[PDB]
């Protein structure tokens, strides 16, 4: 197990108690909106001491250190791209600890393995849905990543796009094996990307393991939530 | 390009301009710093709000002495003289029928609105206030004091075997009816209330009504406060400030001098002298105002007992 | 029948324009029927002695208060401790002390007679010190609060993510926190110019005469009247309409 | 090693906070020192007279802001027009305007020569007005921006909404916009209120007389000097205190 | 054709021009994120004039109207719930042209038409997300509607929420007769509730009818924005 975390953390009248296995791969977690999957995240981030428990990453005990000195890959909701800086900028952003010809060469090489060279001028403004998630990722990966976390990262998407961009994650990190902790409330995404899936309910990570396993063991919580496999049946019924 | 400070009253103001630019085109690289103020106040800048200054003027040279001797200064300097005068505007209600006999008169109409500084801070002020009680003995009148400024204010005059006295409040209790009189600290702020509209007359020197081409009435010399020949008559009149300090009737006669603590002796001493030299008596007389030729001292001066006889 | 309510508003709000338009409009009109005096109080070297005095004086205690009052501003727009409601009052102290009671105040600690006033080589009373002191006081909160506002306004992931790309505190905040808030910290400090500039209770008890343009004219409206003062009331109008315009087309 | 960074932003924000409190509190504590003098001043009901005198004439320029400066701060925050950039400006022009300038500017317009005053049947200087004519010009704006930033915090949709659920422009205004800024409005009053009670310059230049806590202080402080005024100061700082503190704790 | 829509709209780059019949059923149009589907509504509600053209309801000319004096039921993103204001006040505003008595019958009625009768008091915070949409309904439907407009009303919600949701609006179409024109970027949501579907890209609305047709007549644009079927239907081979 790459990543453990067990720890508790509260926030007025929210607890988040988890216990989290990962493996080296694509885990995605499924909760409703407030189930504390973005606390969750900022607590691998170390963007967030827990209040008791620690977070493992490869055995070692992470929770002393600094978001900084962590390797975790970070994304925010509705990424976060310093608007203030050019695409490139942006991608170099993390890299100050890196000698200046390495860094451009790291940055374009990242720019190309992700196609958009092209917009290494422009600031996230000019950029379409697409243009920033590509930026992101870019900015993401160039600090060649222990961990990558996402969430929502596919939200306020059409459907049609969804899909495409999912090859992309899947791509993305079979291109460049590293392990993607990606949150979600729908199942379509779990479904299509990942290779564990977590389901958080209140703060707690109730089951992890794979979507089939999932649904037959059926515990009433976690069946309820992924019960949800019927309406996408039900309209695959009456569509084509 | 050291700095002079010069506290001074509010009616020596066009004149210290001009006693400055004079007294710069001497020394081109000092800057004169002049600050307009009722005597009184203007000496307590140096008494009580713990400034310094290198000359202080007054319109009652008196006040130096009854204020500064000795921890503050020891020494004054006579240099002009002023007259009393009723003020006023073309428009001003009535500014056609009034006259020196009427005056009095007119002022007591109740439409009628008429200022005066006020005596605690300005000479002026209780000039203004001697002169009409002064009056009450000229035109045999004891009412006028009574008509136009107890009826209209907390402010009152009491007589003593022939004498008069008014025991002053403090400027915060003074009580004026506001339909009558407006009253400021210094005679020179009379002057906005005329211009803005909010005054009939107001009795201010003869020296700035001249200064402002103000229209006003010349009043009789048994009261006006400015002649010799009457500090009789002006002796029957004697008011106490509220800094405790009894003022009497007498002839308007600016003084000046250089405080204690004056940190530039020497270029004071410099402006003192040109106060004093024709240029200085020119500059006054230029403006309307006597000077006092020549000059004179309470007190043998060091660096001017030859510009000035001490009389 | 909608045109009542749509015009009551617009009625009601061209009032207090005209009210705000009105005085500083007609004074600098009137300037005209006396170009002469007008011309001359412009030449007045005298007058442009005490406006830089001013503007300079007030260039100060702005420098000043960035240069402390920003470091407050982001640790009150970012974390949340207990004293808080306290820092945050007393930054407002200022709001709330008349003027007049502010120089007093202000004096009874740099004036030769209060703690520092005698603790201090430097003389406050009658000099620069005492102006700039005066004009911070009544000027911090006015920054602070905008600058405030910019921190307040950068989304707190963008600063979150910059640790995480491995940042110290301190380089996030050159790199993402001021940066971002800048328009806010430029537009902070050109308001609390704008106060210093126009104080006059606070600063005259405490320097009466190395003179700032509220003084001067307040002297001359007392020395010499109303039309003696106008002229260089107009000045002062006119020379903020252009500093200011100029500033806000050099931003906008 | 981040102590460095993490204090001296401390350091330097724990200085201001000195400076802004050391002179008002000093002034405070002393007053222990000579507690009876401070009791008298306490008891001086000249002071309560000129004390209500203020708190009532600012009270009025307020509710003159709320009741025609509102209006203007929905229409900023709404509606954008060509004129804005104008209008918006004249709404600021008495934050550049140095008090004393106001005054004289203001005495300009409401003095019985004045274009408004030669009318107004109503005697403004020396007067209520005046002193009302003078807080109101430097506190409209202070109110009007807090007032607008309250439309603006509101929602669109929401007033969208209310018009579709069959709703005049009216009906909205007061059932939507206004209830849902009011806790703007209120803060935007209290703080022009807090603006007039300040106020010096602008007013002892048009009402000498109906004389404010400001200028019985002033007075004193020339009239007896620097320790004869200690007291009503901390009396008015104290006195100010308790009022702000107290209308805090009324709506938070 | 119960609402006919004919009109331009210009707002900075974009450019709204749309011809649009609509029956007296569930429409629903697709499109997007920026096609235009908020300020077709808005148009619609009359909070937007055109700059030409006009908006039919029931034959009648309604453009010159007030969005107060049409009958529409408006409904934005993210529902406008008065904030300040009780369930009950928030359901009662748009009544104050009717009875007291009789508004507050039409308010309990309806407040227990739709399971809320109990939360009268509460205010919009303390309600849960279905309890916002079902408030929200409460009101819009309180005025008999002419018509009842909403948009992205089932967006930032869980894939097995929504499914139930959705069968609630069928449930309070077909209850109310109220004619709804429904906005969303979601497949899923058309092939669930739409009578008809339109489709709106870059402020025109490309095609309307119904989703089989729609499919079949492939024009390369709307044929593209639909293709998201086939991750609607490899997700459900994947599941269960
Ligand atoms: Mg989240
Ligand atoms: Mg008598
Ligand atoms: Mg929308």
């Amino acid at each position: 197990m790459f990543l453990k975390v067990r720890a508790e953390k509260r926030l007025g009248n929210f607890r988040l108690n988890v216990d989290f296995e990962m493996g080296r791969d694509y885990c995605v977690l499924l909760g409703p909106t407030g189930a504390g999957k973005s606390v969750f995240l900022e607590l691998i981030a170390g963007i967030v001491k827990p209040d008791r428990g620690e977070v493992r990453l490869n055995g070692a005990d992470i929770t002393p250190l600094p978001p900084e000195r962590r390797g975790i890959g970070f994304v925010p909701q509705d990424y976060a791209l310093f608007p203030h800086l050019s695409v490139y900028r942006n991608i170099a952003y993390g890299l100050r600890n890196v000698e200046r010809v390495e860094r451009d060469r790291r940055v374009r090489e990242m720019a190309e393995k992700l196609g958009i060279a092209h917009l290494l001028d422009r600031k996230p403004a000019r950029l379409s849905g697409g243009e920033r998630q590509r930026v992101a990722l870019a900015r993401a990966l160039v600090i060649q990543p222990r961990l990558l976390l996402l969430d929502e990262p596919l939200s306020a998407v059409d459907l049609k796009t969804k899909g495409v961009l999912m090859e992309e994650l899947r791509f993305v990190q079979r291109e460049f094996d590293v392990p993607i902790l990606h949150v979600t409330h729908d199942l379509i995404e779990a479904a299509m990307l990942a290779d564990e899936v977590a389901v958080m309910l209140n703060g707690r990570i109730v089951e992890k393991g794979k979507l089939k396993e999932l649904f037959s063991a059926k515990n009433g919580e976690v069946a309820e939530f992924l019960s949800a496999r019927n309406l996408l049946l039900k309209v695959s019924k009456i569509l084509d | 390009n050291v700095k002079l400070k010069v506290f001074h009253a509010g009616s020596l103001t066009e004149p210290m301009k001009a006693f400055k630019r004079a007294f710069e085109e001497k020394h081109p690289n000092v800057e004169v710093q002049t600050e307009a103020a009722g005597s009184a106040a203007t000496i307590r800048k140096v008494t009580e709000l713990g400034r310094k200054a290198d000359v202080i003027a007054t319109a009652d040279y008196t006040l130096i002495q009854k204020m500064m001797y000795p921890e503050f200064a020891n020494w004054t300097i006579m240099f002009a003289k002023n007259q009393i005068v009723l003020a006023y505007r073309n428009d001003s209600r009535y500014a056609d029928e009034i006259n020196s006999q009427n005056w009095y008169e007119i002022l007591k109409r109740p439409d009628v609105r008429f200022g005066f500084s006020n005596p605690n801070d300005d000479p002026c002020g209780y000039r203004s206030l001697m002169a009409i009680q002064l009056a009450e003995l000229y035109y045999n009148d004891p009412t006028i004091f009574d008509e136009l400024v107890a009826k209209n204010s907390n402010l009152r005059f009491s007589e003593d075997n022939g004498s008069y006295v008014l025991r002053m409040p403090s400027s915060e209790r003074i009580e004026i009816n506001k339909s009558k009189i407006m009253i400021r600290s210094m005679e020179m702020e009379l002057i906005h209330l005329v211009e803005s509209g909010e005054l009939d007359y107001f009795f201010i020197y003869k020296s700035v009504a001249k200064q402002h081409g103000f229209n006003f009435v010349e009043l009789p010399v048994e009261i006006d406060l400015s002649s010799p020949d009457y500090a009789e008559l002006y002796s029957k009149v004697k008011v106490v400030l509220a800094n405790g300090k009894e003022v009497t009737g007498k002839p308007i006669v600016y003084g000046i001098t250089i405080p204690k603590n004056a940190e530039n002796r020497e270029l004071a001493v410099e402006f003192v002298k040109l106060v004093i030299s024709e240029e200085g008596q020119e500059i006054l007389r230029e403006l309307g105002q006597e000077p006092l030729v020549p000059p004179r001292a309470d007190t043998a001066v060091p660096s001017l007992k030859a510009m000035v006889e001490v009389s | 029948m909608r045109l009542l309510f749509s015009a009551l508003l617009a009625l009601l709000s061209s009032i207090i324009l005209l009210f705000v338009l009105l005085p500083v409009a007609a004074t600098v009109t009137l300037q005209l029927f006396n170009f002469d005096e007008f011309l001359k109080a412009a030449s007045d070297p005298a007058v442009w002695k005490v406006v830089l005095t001013t503007y300079y004086a007030a260039l100060i205690s702005t420098l000043i208060a960035v240069i402390f009052g920003t470091p407050l501003a982001y640790i009150l727009a970012r974390k949340s401790f207990p004293g808080k409601s306290v820092v945050e009052g007393i930054v407002d102290l200022p709001v709330v002390i008349p003027h007049t009671v502010a120089g007093i105040a202000l004096l009874v600690v740099f004036g030769s007679s209060g703690l520092i006033g005698s603790f201090s080589p430097l003389k406050f009373v009658d000099a620069l010190p005492g102006i700039v002191v005066a004009m911070l006081f009544v000027s911090v909160p006015i920054y602070i609060n905008q600058a405030k506002e910019g921190f307040a306004s950068v989304d707190v992931r963008l600063e979150h993510v910059a640790r995480t790309l491995g940042s110290s505190p301190l380089r996030v905040f050159f790199t993402v926190s001021l940066p971002l808030s800048v328009r806010h910290i430029v537009a902070g400090a050109i308001m609390s110019w704008a106060r210093g500039i126009s104080e006059f209770g606070a600063v005259v008890v405490i320097a009466y005469y190395p003179m700032i343009a509220p003084t001067l004219i307040y002297e001359r409206y007392l020395s010499e009247g109303l039309s003696a003062a106008m002229p260089v009331a107009a000045i002062l109008i006119l020379l903020s309409l252009a500093v200011f315009v100029a500033l806000r087309i050099i931003v906008g």
